[PDB]
């Protein structure tokens, strides 16, 4: 309203209301949906109004959590590895994953996305599965993994053994720093997507390039980008300036 | 206990605002005023209780906006500011707080903090124009049309209303103000047209429809020039300069005993147009309350008191046995039609802030007649002594007392009403001593001149002090207004158009001498998503404001003085560690 | 170009056998013209060089306290020929005492012996109810009304006041 | 005009907020270098 | 020269900081800056804003 931002969802197909008015086989171009229900349950729940367009995975269960968390990281990964259209013409288009809070469930799905070589960040303060590993990137442990999540699995070795997993690829978390209400993290996303590329092509680097040109980060396109590391052509750049000068 | 940054982090970690205020919570803070505080009088004199309060003082003509009043009230800065940084209408709000604050400075009696909550004010005001300036720079049409021309929950009254009450000149000094009230001044018509293409096309009806002026097709144009408020003032220029040219001739010749003329009803015809206008503005510009705003403009006073007096001038001389004084009223009212002409200066930038100039320094003039009586007095009633003039008569004597000194001001010296030597000695009176015989008509048949020579050296002390000492420190005085008002005359003259503008934006078409028939013609989702709109780009404007402070050299110094201390306790740990093994 | 347009004028019309007066005004004005160009040198020295831009910037000044004396100069002028009613009331002479005299006034020239009517010697002069006195002054009107003239007095004051104080400082300033 | 924008330059970088600037970003990297030198330590 | 057409685009859309490193490597310096100087000027004194 105050300006183009597009919102996804990605929700099990058996916790949203009123199934029913949203099968046709033939097509259901209109559609109504009742998501202002009287009742309520700790089962189903009603889809969102502000999203541009939704995914419904079926997992074929009349109701539960974390049937999409592989589906996710799978189209989140392919994104990962897809180019900004024109073919191969055009360059990668980045992506990662904001933690905020969570549970033992939540840190499987930040391992499993980190094994997938996907940026992952963490918020300081939102709570159990994010706190405790910020406070591991920061850095006994054991203490910490009771403090910062609940009494149940904390005494389960496995945890121990998943925040080694996690921390046995660092490179790709980062944290969060609040820094009094800072309220500003370009800096943070485009910190992140540097680390986690290491290698230096010239061809994967101009996403974020035109990234730090939609923000103005100079700074840290400086010292990364154009630290000399990277071989930089002529051709590579013409658009980056045609935005900046725009 | 007026902890700011403290209330700012509770509220910061998941507090509920909502959740949270209660009248009785509301009560509690209302209570705790300071002892015997402005806040503390009014709520006494005046449950809360606070919008009876807040209609005394203004005029009565969600939680967030709840605590900002209390602030305010309370003269809390830090929370204040706190408060209107995640409010509603920000614009709005701010300039409310403005208006609020200065009203109640102007009330308190404190004199220091009346100092404070004006530099609250200064600061709220500042922060508003820093806002619209940024919703103005996003989208032109959006923020100029909708956020200004708006009737708030604050007063409903629009934010320039709110604005010209509160005096916040420095708003209306900005690009976008501005550019809307230039917008309208002009109506339909190009803001870019020549004003010398104006003119010339003001007595030629015919070419408005050439290229010179810029904007069936026909009638939609006339009306679109004639109606545009620009037109109206010019029109009203011309037509009260040809009053004033008529209302001279009339008084400087056409007036005699006779019954009136032609050209007298004609001017009679005109004022019972003038005030039938003025009518129209005071009840249609809630009667009382209309009334009342009405009043409040110095303009409208002037213009009552003008009108006032020609019905007592024309009045009078109807009756058989007072031509006399009719004429005489009806010279001063014309006196205060020619003064009420300066209104139309405003429209121009020069001429705009040097009427404000005029209306301080006739206070300066007000103080320096305290002085200049007090001085009169002791020198007219030692001279008039001194002298003993014969005629002694009440009038004489006050003329010779109050009004000679007072030309002798302004280079009118008469000698040979005062001095001896120039006078020829004369056996005037029986009385004992020598007396003299002045040539002037009222300076006494004869004077004393037994101690002349005082009279010349009070005449010489007189002339210094007055002709100088007074005479500069009034204008000294002067000098002092004029500079305060001159390094803002921007800002004045920017409100003076304001005003004009909103004077002449409501106005019929026709000019005050035809203005009779026009008269006889007289006789939602959309604000959700604007005030969305204004708090995106308040919360960037905070943003960016925030940004810029954690850059400042102070804080980076803090910053990496913190941060170096982390270090050093560090580097003593590892130390440490290494020591154990 | 504007001095040579008027000399030329001048020159043409003193050569016309009866345009003589006119011709010599004009070249009058001309002199004037030529002479006011002459600052142009002075723009050689430090000292006098910016006067001349001082000068050029207050004339825009003069230009706008004109203006408000003017507005005022009306007002007060109206009001004080209203009130005496002089019987002369031929319209040069209604401007020359509605405008020129209280200019002059803001000069120190007060002529009191043409406004006060203590200090004129009262005359049956016209057959008009009330009474009337006689002013010395040539230009004054042959006898003016003396029915308020406290009034013309206290309108005398106060111009004297705002005028030579009020405005002239104001322009000053 | 290139040797005037130099100086410039390098009065610029002499500035007490450039100061101020490179020693905090200097003593930030100086920083990060003891914790990383303090884990190394930790390990072994 | 491109440098002198970026140097005017600048100066018209009045980008300070460009115009800045624009004139920083043109062609004639002093005369350029001179040159933006007086244009400059021509559109302040011909522009409404009045900021
Ligand atoms: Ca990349
Ligand atoms: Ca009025």
């Amino acid at each position: 309203m105050a300006s183009k931002v597009v919102a996804m969802g990605v929700a099990p197909w058996g916790v949203v209301r009123n199934r029913d008015t949203l099968i046709n086989p033939k097509g259901s171009f209109p559609a109504r949906y009742r998501w202002r229900g009287d009742p309520e349950d700790g089962v189903q729940f009603p889809l969102d109004y502000n999203y541009s367009a939704f995914f419904l995975v079926d997992d074929g269960t009349h109701g539960c959590l974390g049937g999409e968390n592989r589906f996710r990281l799978r189209l989140e990964s392919y994104i990962s590895q897809q180019k900004t259209g024109v073919g191969g013409t055009g360059i990668d288009i980045p992506v990662l994953l904001l933690l905020i809070d969570g549970d033992e469930k939540m840190l499987t799905r930040i391992e499993n996305a980190t094994q997938a070589q996907l940026p992952c960040l963490l918020v300081a303060g939102s709570g159990g599965a994010a706190d405790c590993l910020a406070e591991t990137l920061e850095d006994q442990g054991e203490a910490r993994d009771r403090i910062r999540r609940f009494f149940p699995k904390g005494d389960l070795e496995v945890l121990q053994a998943q925040v080694e997993r996690i921390m046995t690829r660092k490179e790709l978390l980062t944290v969060y720093s609040s820094e009094d209400g800072s309220e500003e993290f370009e800096t943070i996303v485009l910190k992140a997507l540097v680390k986690a590329c290491g290698s230096s092509e010239a061809s994967a680097y101009l996403d974020e390039l035109r990234l730090a040109v939609a923000w103005n980060r100079v700074d840290i396109a400086q010292s990364e980008l154009f630290r000399g590391d990277i071989q930089w052509r002529s051709f590579h750049l013409e658009a980056s300036l045609m935005d900046a000068l725009l | 206990n007026d902890r700011p940054e403290f209330v700012r982090l509770l509220i910061s970690h998941g507090l509920s605002l909502g959740h949270f205020l209660t009248p009785m919570r509301l009560a509690q803070l209302y209570s705790a005023a300071p002892s015997n505080s402005l806040i503390r009088n009014l709520l006494d004199q005046a449950p809360p209780d606070v919008g009876h309060v807040l209609r005394m003082l203004l005029g009565k003509m969600a939680p967030w906006s709840d605590l900002l009043l209390w602030a305010l009230l309370l003269n809390r800065a830090q929370m204040a500011m706190y408060f209107w940084e995640m409010g509603s209408n920000a614009v709005s709000s701010a300039l409310g707080a403005c208006l609020l604050l200065r009203v109640m400075a102007r009330l308190e009696p404190d004199a220091e903090e009346a100092a404070r909550r004006k530099d609250l004010a200064f600061k709220f005001e500042g922060m508003g124009v820093d806002l619209f300036g940024e919703c103005y720079r996003s989208s032109e049409v959006r923020a100029a049309r909708l956020l200004l021309r708006r009737c708030p929950l604050w007063g409903d009254a629009t934010c320039l209303q709110l604005a010209m009450q509160a005096d916040a000149r420095a708003f209306f000094a900005q690009d976008g103000v501005q550019s809307l009230l230039t917008q309208k001044w002009w109506g339909d018509m190009a803001s870019t047209t020549p004003i010398w293409a104006l003119v010339l096309a003001f007595f030629c009806p015919p070419l408005i429809y050439t290229r010179l002026i810029t904007f069936r097709r026909c009638l939609r144009r006339w009306f679109h020039f004639w109606g545009a408020p620009v037109t109206i003032f010019m029109g009203n220029v011309v037509s009260y300069l040809l009053f004033l040219l008529l209302f001279s001739r009339v008084l400087l010749v056409d007036f005699q005993p006779a019954p009136p003329g032609s050209l007298e009803l004609l001017l009679y015809f005109w004022a019972f147009t003038l005030l039938c206008e003025e009518l129209r503005q005071g009840l249609s510009g809630s009667l009382s309350q209309r009334l009342r705003l009405y009043l409040a403009d110095s303009w409208n006073q002037c213009d009552l008191v003008a009108l006032t007096c020609f019905l007592l001038g024309v009045g009078c001389r109807l009756t058989p046995g007072l031509y006399h004084l009719g004429r005489t009223v009806l010279c001063i009212d014309f006196m205060v039609f020619t003064v009420r002409l300066l209104h139309i200066f405003t429209v121009n930038k020069q001429l705009g802030p040097k009427i404000v100039i005029v209306s301080k320094m006739m206070k300066d003039v007000f103080f320096f007649l305290f002085f200049l009586g007090v001085w009169l007095v002791a020198y007219g009633v030692a001279t008039e002594g001194l002298l003993r003039p014969r005629d002694s008569d009440f009038p004489s004597i006050l003329r010779r007392v109050f009004y000679r000194p007072y030309l002798q001001i302004f280079g009118q010296i008469p000698q040979e009403d005062m001095d001896v030597a120039l006078m020829e000695h004369s056996n005037c009176s029986s009385e004992p001593g020598f007396w003299a015989h002045p040539p002037g008509a009222q300076a006494g048949t004869c004077v004393s001149q037994y101690a002349n020579w005082l009279v010349v050296l009070l005449l010489v002390i007189f002339l210094l002090v007055a002709n100088i000492l007074l005479v500069n420190l009034l204008i000294a005085m002067f000098s002092y207004t004029f500079g305060k008002v001159q390094g803002n005359s921007d800002l004045y003259w920017k409100a003076q158009r304001y005003r004009l503008i909103r004077e002449f934006h409501s106005r019929p078409a026709l000019a005050p001498p035809f203005i009779v028939i026009s008269h006889l013609r007289l006789l939602k989702e959309a604000e959700r998503k604007l005030l969305t709109w204004e708090s995106v780009h308040k919360e960037n404007f905070l943003l960016a404001r925030a940004r810029d402070k954690r850059e400042s050299d102070s804080e980076r110094l803090k910053r990496t003085s913190q941060k170096v201390d982390l270090a050093l306790k560090q580097l003593g740990h590892i130390r440490e560690y290494e020591q154990r093994l």
